[PDB]
RNA sequence: UAAGGUGAUAUGAACCGUUAUAACCGGCGAUUUCCGAAUGGGGAAACCCAGUGUGUUUCGACACACUAUCAUUAACUGAAUCCAUAGGUUAAUGAGGCGAACCGGGGGAACUGAAACAUCUAAGUACCCCGAGGAAAAGAAAUCAACCGAGAUUCCCCCAGUAGCGGCGAGCGAACGGGGAGCAGCCCAGAGCCUGAAUCAGUGUGUGUGUUAGUGGAAGCGUCUGGAAAGGCGCGCGAUACAGGGUGACAGCCCCGUACACAAAAAUGCACAUGCUGUGAGCUCGAUGAGUAGGGCGGGACACGUGGUAUCCUGUCUGAAUAUGGGGGGACCAUCCUCCAAGGCUAAAUACUCCUGACUGACCGAUAGUGAACCAGUACCGUGAGGGAAAGGCGAAAAGAAC
């Protein structure tokens, strides 16, 4: 059966990337917040 | 042109293996371990002054590091690390006629 | 924005009272209008949002006078 | 070591960096090959170019 | 400002070897000196071919705190402590009980 | 008064505290086996409990 | 400041140093890849692609600098269109982003309580957004009072759970006045006479005092038990030092310290004293904040839910007098009392702690205390936002077990 989750790196990055966290306000609180925690991995980027 | 320092950066080992050695004795070519941000021509030019042998090409590639693991003790307590090894460019220099090391 | 240009006035917000008391915000919005207004010193006309008051403003202090105003405020006509 | 270098000019200054960066080449190839039982040369080396530069960049104003 | 440096004649104050008199070899960044043979310790030293040898049973110092053992007068022939003074714009140590620079 | 000789010469004393007979209290009056009282102290000590 | 060093892992190797230019510590510099506001354009962070100059070249090419946007100002040029504006180019200056709480402002719930629920409560709370400072805000009476008087703001204790408000239910809840902390008042709306006339900011020197490395510190031995003495026993000594920590068991006198007394090439904070820079003083005449006060309509704030409703704010429509004038004194009127709106500035007492140092605890002691005593915001889980552990102790010394 097909599962949820169906990878792809392109569309990966152009969700939850960096780039695409600081575009708008809120995704750049999403980073602050996790500065705030000491996340080792701000995103998934890499 | 290329200035005389990046030339003597750029060169960082001669590469020991059966695959350069047979490279060396088949096709005149010599392997080394390049700076990983060094060009073809950075490595011709490097080549041709350190070495005193004139170069027919350059073929490059990137070798990607592999994870290593290894324990440290830190306080009286063993604590497994693991890492990755840092990637490095290899050269296969092919030289014209001269004899190199 | 839904703001005057000579006094200022910006909506605001306030409540919409029924006659069993029960209240839901509500806004209130300046009477608002685009007016061409003659210059007769620079021979031209501006247009500004103002309000009524604001129009009432214009024709009590003259249009010179507001105009300066609003360039001592750096408010762009 | 700063002391003479700094008594030296800009244009000895810089011959006397590049003769560092090519004895610094020649000691990577030796440590490379399995030779250079003396391997504390290698920091003297990169030490002394530094410094060299460093009194490089003091007389450059 | 150390009180104890290399070759310091120096007795120990306490552990098994009270009494005992030897020069100090090392002076360990932990507060600990090696004293020539007196915390003589036995090593099971494992054999290695590549540098050493079958390896037998060795003697060797260990490492002894410096808060237990003295500087050693040789004069007075007793244990001593030590202050520091300045003579010609130099700092020296001098026996306390003595007032003698060491 | 108070005897700055008096008091740094107590201070390294640990059974030995000396008070200015407007700093005594209770607890300080019952814990110590003596209390050394000057004349003057004495009369301060009236005043003030009247 | 030094007889020891080349951070942990770390053993080793190769070395450095021993009055002084080894290492270590502090001030000031230098270097400071790439991404990131990221700023030459782009982009799926840490990558792709340039343009213009300057210089170099072994003609292959190479090095360096600059090139974002917006605001303000200036120069140049310049449409419909004559003048002119809009527009365009180039410069100079500034901004931008991040950060714990405290602060001001723009918006603003519901659960809940009312033993149901809609007015009301919760609550102007949570939360979102904008902006600033070391504090912010407020602040120099169109204030109270009561026929006596006080004299700007802010904060604490009373007044007082009072007077009141209130499906007069649940609940909300003052002021006057009193005691304290702290405490300076000024300027423009304008001309003359005098005129830099102190003032306040900025800068430069000098002194003082801190901060950022440091220095000296004072005194114990014998013996018994014991693996080891700091313990027992005996006899001594220091104390402006018996805070504390370590050392083979519990040390004032073994060590590091502690009391106490000293120290700064250099960089800085704060006080003063000076030098200069803008500033303005003092006197006399004046002037005295209009789409404003007030009003009608709808809301909101005042303890005050429209009520007999004073006062404040204003979305909408109106609209004075202007010092022989105006505001307020809880509907309203008359007396008489008090003050002078429609322009501004202003320290202290007050709020907080991402962070630094010292000290303290009838606070915890590894299922506790931070989630985290430990390489923890980690492993792991989730597309993501996000969630989120478990895991301390050989011995005095590795002497960690040759054979």
């Amino acid at each position: 059966m097909k599962r949820t989750f169906q990878p792809s790196v392109l569309k990966r990055n152009r969700s939850h990337g960096f780039r695409a966290r600081m575009a708008t306000k809120n995704g750049r609180q999403v980073l602050a917040r996790r500065r705030a925690k000491g996340r080792a991995r701000l995103t998934v980027s890499k | 042109m290329i200035r005389e320092e990046r030339l003597l950066k750029v060169l960082r080992a001669p590469h020991v293996s059966e695959k350069a050695s047979t490279a060396m004795e088949k096709s005149n070519t010599i392997v080394l371990k390049v700076a990983k941000d060094a060009t073809k021509a950075e490595i011709k030019a490097a080549v041709q002054k350190l070495f005193e042998v004139e170069v027919e090409v350059v073929n490059t590639l990137v070798v990607k590091g592999k994870v290593r693991q290894m324990t440290v003790r830190s306080g009286g307590r063993v604590i497994r690390t693991s890492g990755r090894r840092s990637d490095w460019k290899k050269a296969y220099v092919t030289l014209k006629e001269g004899q190199n090391l | 924005s839904r703001v005057c240009q000579v006094t200022g006035k910006r909506p605001v917000t306030g409540n919409n009272r029924s006659h069993a008391l029960n209240a839901t915000k509500r806004r209130f919005l300046p009477n608002l209008h685009s007016h061409r207004f003659w210059v007769e010193s620079e021979k031209r006309f501006v247009t500004l949002r103002v309000s009524a008051k604001g129009m009432r403003v214009i024709d009590k202090k003259g249009i010179d006078t507001v105009l300066a105003e609003l360039r001592a405020r750096g408010e762009k006509y | 070591k700063a002391k003479e270098l700094r008594e030296k000019s800009v244009e000895e200054l810089n011959t006397e960096l590049l003769n560092l960066l090519r004895e610094q080449f020649n000691l990577r190839m030796q440590a490379a090959s399995g030779q250079l039982q003396q391997s504390h040369l290698l920091k003297q080396v990169r030490r002394d170019v530094a410094r060299v530069k460093t009194l490089l960049n003091e007389k450059a104003g | 400002a150390a009180k104890i440096r290399r070759d310091d004649e120096v007795i120990v104050l306490t552990g098994k070897d009270k009494g005992k008199r030897g020069k100090v070899k090392n002076v360990l960044s932990s507060g600990k000196v090696i004293v020539e043979g007196i915390n003589l310790v036995k090593k099971h030293q494992k054999p290695v071919p590549a540098l050493n040898q079958p390896g037998g049973i060795v003697e060797k110092e260990a490492a002894i705190q410096v808060s237990n053992v003295a500087i050693f007068n040789a004069a007075t022939g007793k244990a001593d402590r030590v202050g520091f003074r300045f003579e010609d714009g130099k700092k020296v140590r001098f026996f306390k009980s003595n007032s003698e620079t060491i | 008064e108070l005897d700055e000789n008096l008091f740094l010469a107590a201070r390294n004393l640990h059974k030995v505290d000396v008070r200015d007979a407007t700093g005594i209290d209770p607890v300080s009056l019952i814990a110590f086996d003596k209390v050394v009282m000057t004349a003057d102290a004495v009369k301060q000590v009236e005043e003030m409990l009247a």
